[PDB]
């Protein structure tokens, strides 16, 4: 399914059909993305399971060489980092940074706090690592000075904000999809009926709540206007 | 009103705790 | 049974007979496919059971020879990949790629994460491997150069979206079927009364829900209009 | 009993007597057949029990010699396959393809996934194997070339759809039964009071449910019309 | 008791006195026979008990020698079979075929799947076997060629249909009974108050159910007509 | 309304599991 | 209304499962 | 209103686990 | 109103935890 | 209305099964 | 209305079954 | 109406059976 | 109406039998 | 009406008994 | 009305006893 | 009306003690 097929099933179930309604598709895009990450953390974090190829989104990155702090020599070897910030992964899938081909190359996405002590073992001095720093960028570090010649990597994981990873999505064979709603929503079909139900239940109560309708410099909500 | 993000995670956590107790009774018996 | 038996047995149960109704059949085709993969995952994923043949679909594929990254020489070996994007299979059946004959050939469908390290054991060097990349195309990889001559395979699995696999289905002896409502719905007959009950309960609530019928540039849903 | 005694008991329990009613026998033939496979799976899949003779149906089959794929020589050996599609068998009973005499013949109905590696023992090289391929036809295979002279077999099993298996039924002694409702309905009499009760409970809800009777370009189901 | 006592106690408990009623005594003959075998399989199938002599019916059969498949010579030995179809027995009693005396002769009724391999032990080559084929007829087979001279057997078992088996029932010393309603109903008298209660509860709800009384080219059941 | 052919067999199957469990505790003991 | 031949046969059956659950506990003890 | 296609199997599956737990107590006792 | 995609998956997960605790009692007895 | 000749005989029966379940626990102990 | 001759003898008999269940737990132990 | 001479003697006697059950479990243990 | 000199006695007696049942399960251990 | 000087001292006595019944299972086990 | 200063200190007291009964079961086992 | 700061941390603490009870029954056994 797409984004458009998922929003318009919450809107038709909540019967939000008029232009002049209090709730938008922009309300539902917020809630379908927050209740996607709510729901995957509920299922896939107690005991380990098979996560399907539906929950993953591959995003394309452009790497630049950045220094450690500033331009000084006595600091440390320079890193690579993305041109743009990276959406935050969840800790439930198999994150995988791959060089534009999934089945090839070992670039190892590890945590931000492992990577400050990594690469000291003499057989792991060719392995490129990744992590998302508190800057929000994906920084790379390797003891092999050939790692600075990367120009483009792709990142396949279960990201928290599915809205964020759908802006950085890879270009297709045809071309990059201009509209967001024509992109694919990343959740399995086995989880669409609770994802719709939790978003429909979230807004249906607030759908019939009274509004402060009279413009009279006064709160008309205790009178249920 | 209506909102179901706290009753859902409480009922999930209940079935987790009924699962961790049930799976801790999985014994592979010895002395045969 | 077909789609037309299942679509209308919800509509005749919701009594949605009029052409001037809020819930078209396309609301039901979406909900039947999402509540199918919901229902196959409750029964067939918890512990391992027998799967009936009724949940499976065969889709026919056209494979084309693609390189790993681009036309460079030192990237790696080239793959075959299907021409169109394939549906994502649920992990509960026996997903089976077969060379237009189910009882013949060993084209082994495996995961995307396993296929990057494969074929090194010297007796597994004539076996073709399948997995689904994060593109959405079924990629083919083997260490035998004879595998690049495949022009067509098929693919029997339990797919998540039944609509995506009904549009890519195998042509019959009479021919291809144009109308999607003439194709066979893939769920077992022992699961249709749990399937019809949920999709009716999904919509029987909103079927009596009030709408903003009045054009007055105002949200009238709290007024129960 | 026939179908007619079971169709016209569900109607007479719902008092759907008039020709100008919403729910016709075409609604009830669907619900009696779909709830039969629901009810037989719920009773005879928990543990293995004795299945009565009533749940089974014998169908008659015409076989034709078909190739493996096409007219190439190096594709494999040929099979026998039925002309028309066979109904999907439930996995609860004793499926039994027999050469028109039930008390004779060794034609072995097996799974589709077992049949691709079969007959490799030096003693089981003359046994005819049946399985329902994803084409929907019953395929036949042996290492004995004598099996290609089979012109006719039968198939007595518990099929999922009893309406498909009543249409392909074996010819009687008197003659063919032209009406579907004059054929016998295949379920044991100890399961008919829970079979009728589930169908009447399914339709009595929608039987008093309002309709959109006004031809006024508007959905009046929120108004309970 | 007969059928006439049992049909009318359901009718008097529901007070269906008038000839212009919706629920004829043929609705009750359907519901008594189906709730007889429902109530019989509830009591006597879980753990084996003593079955009374009330649940059995002795039906008379005339046999004819039929070929195996056709008049081809090398197909196999012939069988005997009844002229008409034999009712399906249940698997809870002592089904017993006897040559018109109950205390004489061993004509062993066995299941249809056992009789395809039977009579191979050299001491069991004078014993006649019985099973009901999927044709609907009762088939006879023994390695002793004297079995082809049977003219008439009788069959005593717990059949699923008390009505279908009462019509092939044995002739009395007085004579045949013309009407079905003067034959004995085959259930133990300790099961008749539960048998009547289930049929009365099945029909008491639909007794006071609304009908489409008006002829107006419209379904008037939503209006509770 | 009225129909009691499923609430019978669900109450009857509830009573099989009581007595099948009750006969599962029956022991003709030994060792005097 | 009234028809009480199945609530009788189920109450008699539930107390028949209680009598077996009591007489499966009865022991004529040894090692005195 | 009414539909018993899921209320049937949720009650039928509950009686399966009672029968599954009844037979899991069954022993053929040794040391006579 | 109506939505039953959560009570279905919570009653099935309740009855899946009941089966997994029932099959955690199955023992094949040794030393006879 | 009212007639309690059957509700008497079940409570009198069930109180017997509580009485049998009490006196199936009675032991005269040993080993002193 | 009211009558307390069947309810009293059952409530008094229910307290007898708990007393015999209480005096079946009275033990004077050994091995000191 | 009101009377409390059987409501006293039955709920006193219930706590009697509850007290004798608690003092039947009291042990002065051995083997230190 | 209202008077609570018996309910004060009967709840204090229940909290005595609960407390005397709790201190009955108190042991001082006797292994190294 | 209201006065909470007995329901306080019946509940703070009730939770005292569940507190001692908690600490009466606490042991410092041996044989390592 | 409303006051939650004793309904808090009792419900917090109850959850302590559910924890203190749970941490009285924790073991680091021996004999392997 | 609405406040969910006390009911959340009371219900979370109740589901905590079920988790602490479930992890105390987990055992990795020995003696094969």
């Amino acid at each position: 399914m797409t984004y458009n097929e998922l929003i318009y099933m919450v809107l038709d179930e909540l019967k939000l059909s008029s232009d002049d309604s209090y709730y938008t598709p922009d309300h539902v895009i917020f809630l379908l993305v927050k209740y996607r990450s709510f729901l995957l953390k509920q299922r896939y974090s107690d005991i380990k399971k098979q996560i399907p190829d539906s929950d993953y989104q591959s995003i394309c990155l452009d790497l630049i060489e950045v220094p450690a702090i500033s331009g000084e020599p006595c600091e440390g070897s320079s890193y690579l980092r993305s041109k743009n910030k990276v959406p935050t992964t969840m800790m439930i899938g198999n994150p995988r940074v791959y060089p534009m081909d999934f089945y090839q190359g070992e670039i190892t996405y590890i945590s931000r706090d492992r990577m400050r002590y990594v690469g000291y073992n003499k057989f792991l001095r060719n392995i490129i690592y990744c992590s998302k720093a508190p800057d929000g960028y994906l920084y790379f570090k390797s003891w092999n000075p050939q790692f600075l010649h990367l120009e483009k990597v792709s990142f396949n994981a279960i990201f928290e904000d599915a809205k964020e990873a759908s802006e950085m999505a890879c270009p297709e064979e045809n071309g990059t999809i201009c509209k967001l709603e024509d992109k694919e929503f990343p959740i399995e079909d086995a989880l669409v009926p609770p994802l719709i139900e939790l978003v429909v239940k979230e807004l249906r109560g607030p759908e019939y709540s009274p509004k402060d309708e009279d413009n009279n410099a006064k709160d008309d909500l205790p009178d249920a206007r | 009103f209506g909102s179901g993000a706290i009753g859902y995670e409480f009922d999930n956590r209940y079935l987790n705790n009924q699962e961790m107790s049930a799976v801790a009774k999985q014994r592979l018996t010895s002395l045969p």
